[PDB]
């Protein structure tokens, strides 16, 4: 029902930069909350930020101050800023949307993941 | 007092829109940021909730209801079943379709309680009352208008909605008759019996994976997610009553034309304080929509004297 395509991942030297992105598609008016995650190599997802319509973003401690996820409502996009990076951060990132829908005995959750690009820093 | 309002026509409707844009609020501008794709797990816990909320109340003497009975239960088991019925095969359909197609079909459902009503409570629907029914399908036309397998199962699970959500009106509505029961009997059982099928259908159902529950409770975040969850569930505390309410004393056509009403409101809100378009598929869907009700309440009046 909602898909969405995710690009800006690739090989960064120690330090670098990298900015993300995720478009989303199709039913694009019930989603309120989008986020990215990380998947280590032998590890399991973990999260990594999270921005909501209205601009309340959550991070996690580990990249905290580092990533900045941001939103674009022109064209449905999140980015993810992912500055100083070191080696630690390779991983699989993923987007997350949620839709939320509410109907007369109580509300409607439903996730929808993108594809995943693989970022390798070293 | 509480006897003359509990007998109000007018009074459970209004009660009723009240509680419905209470609990709409609830979950989709104060609690923005809540993330569960854990459906019928938290359904259940809405359930939980209304029963202590109104289990509390009787233990303080406030408010009465009915002992639990075995033999009541028992009879009380189609209802409860029909009212997951119409929670499974919702969830499934809007995995598939939109939420303004859901309303097409929705509102399509009254043309067939109404209908119901007829055969099975005895009576008649007239043309001004059924001038009304199509008044209400065609704002949600306007309204929408502003893989082939997936769409052959999107109106697959939203045809048996349809069936579960006009079998649950009707037979409840005979069941708080042969019973006598009290909108907090009713309010009770409701809750009681669909908190065990809830949580069955949440087991088999859903994912309950090491990765799906670590992103529905975040270790980082506990007490946010179980305050959600409860607020989420204390906003239904007066949908469950007003729902049951309703039923008893005016009809099930009637609330379930309110129920398709209630979301003008809403509409409205997103219109005013909002972003939403102003488009003329958006506000002559709202207006469309409110002859709707203004043509079925002088159905009923004309109904009335005849």
């Amino acid at each position: 029902q909602v898909q969405l395509v995710e690009s800006g991942g690739g090989l960064v030297q120690p330090g670098g930069s990298l900015r993300l992105s995720c478009a989303a598609s199709g039913s694009i008016s019930e989603i309120n909350v989008m986020g990215w995650y990380r998947q280590a190599p032998g590890k399991q997802r973990e999260l990594v930020a999270r921005i909501t319509t209205g601009g309340s973003t959550n991070y996690a401690d580990s990249v905290k101050g580092r990533f900045t996820i941001s939103r674009d409502n022109a064209k449905n996009t999140v980015y993810l800023q992912m500055n100083s990076l070191k080696p630690e951060d390779t991983a699989v990132y993923m987007c997350n949307a949620h839709r939320r829908v509410v109907m007369e005995w109580g509300p409607l959750g439903y996730d929808y993941w993108g594809q995943g690009t693989q970022v390798t820093v070293s | 007092l509480a006897t003359r309002i509990s007998n109000s026509g007018p009074i459970s409707i209004a009660a009723y829109c009240l509680s419905s844009i209470l609990m709409t609020v609830t979950n989709k501008y104060v609690l923005s940021g809540f993330s569960f794709n854990l459906n019928f797990f938290l359904l259940a816990v809405q359930s939980i909730v209304c029963i202590v909320t109104i289990g509390s109340l009787k233990s303080l003497n406030i408010i009465t209801y009915r002992q639990f009975n075995k033999d009541e239960a028992k009879k009380w088991s189609p209802i409860a079943f029909l009212l997951v019925a119409m929670i499974y095969t919702s969830s499934k359909a809007l995995q598939y379709l939109s939420i303004p197609v859901y309303t097409i079909f929705k509102n399509l459902t009254i043309i067939l309680i109404a209908y119901g009503e007829v055969i099975w409570f005895g009576g008649k629907v007239t043309t001004m009352a059924l001038s009304s029914f199509l008044l209400m399908v065609l704002s949600s036309v306007i309204a929408y208008y502003g893989d082939a397998f997936a769409l052959y199962l999107g109106y697959f699970w939203m045809l048996t909605n349809c069936f579960a959500s006009a079998a649950f009106v009707l037979i409840m509505r005979k069941r708080i008759k042969l019973t006598n029961f009290k909108d907090f009997d009713t309010m009770y059982y409701n809750n009681l019996l669909s908190i065990p099928i809830l949580l069955i259908c949440s087991f088999i159902f859903e994912d309950w994976s090491s990765a799906n529950v670590s992103l529905n409770f975040p270790a980082d975040n506990r007490v946010t997610t179980i305050t959600a969850m409860i607020l989420s569930g204390a906003s239904s505390v007066g949908i469950s009553y007003c729902s049951a309410w309703c039923v008893r004393v005016t009809s099930s056509t009637t609330y379930s034309m309110v129920g398709a009403l209630n979301k003008l409101p809403i509409a409205l809100s997103g219109l005013i304080f909002f972003e939403a378009a102003v488009n003329f598929w958006s506000v002559s869907s709202i207006f469309v929509g409110f002859g709707a009700g203004l043509v079925y309440a002088v159905a009923k009046q004309k109904q009335q004297k005849e």
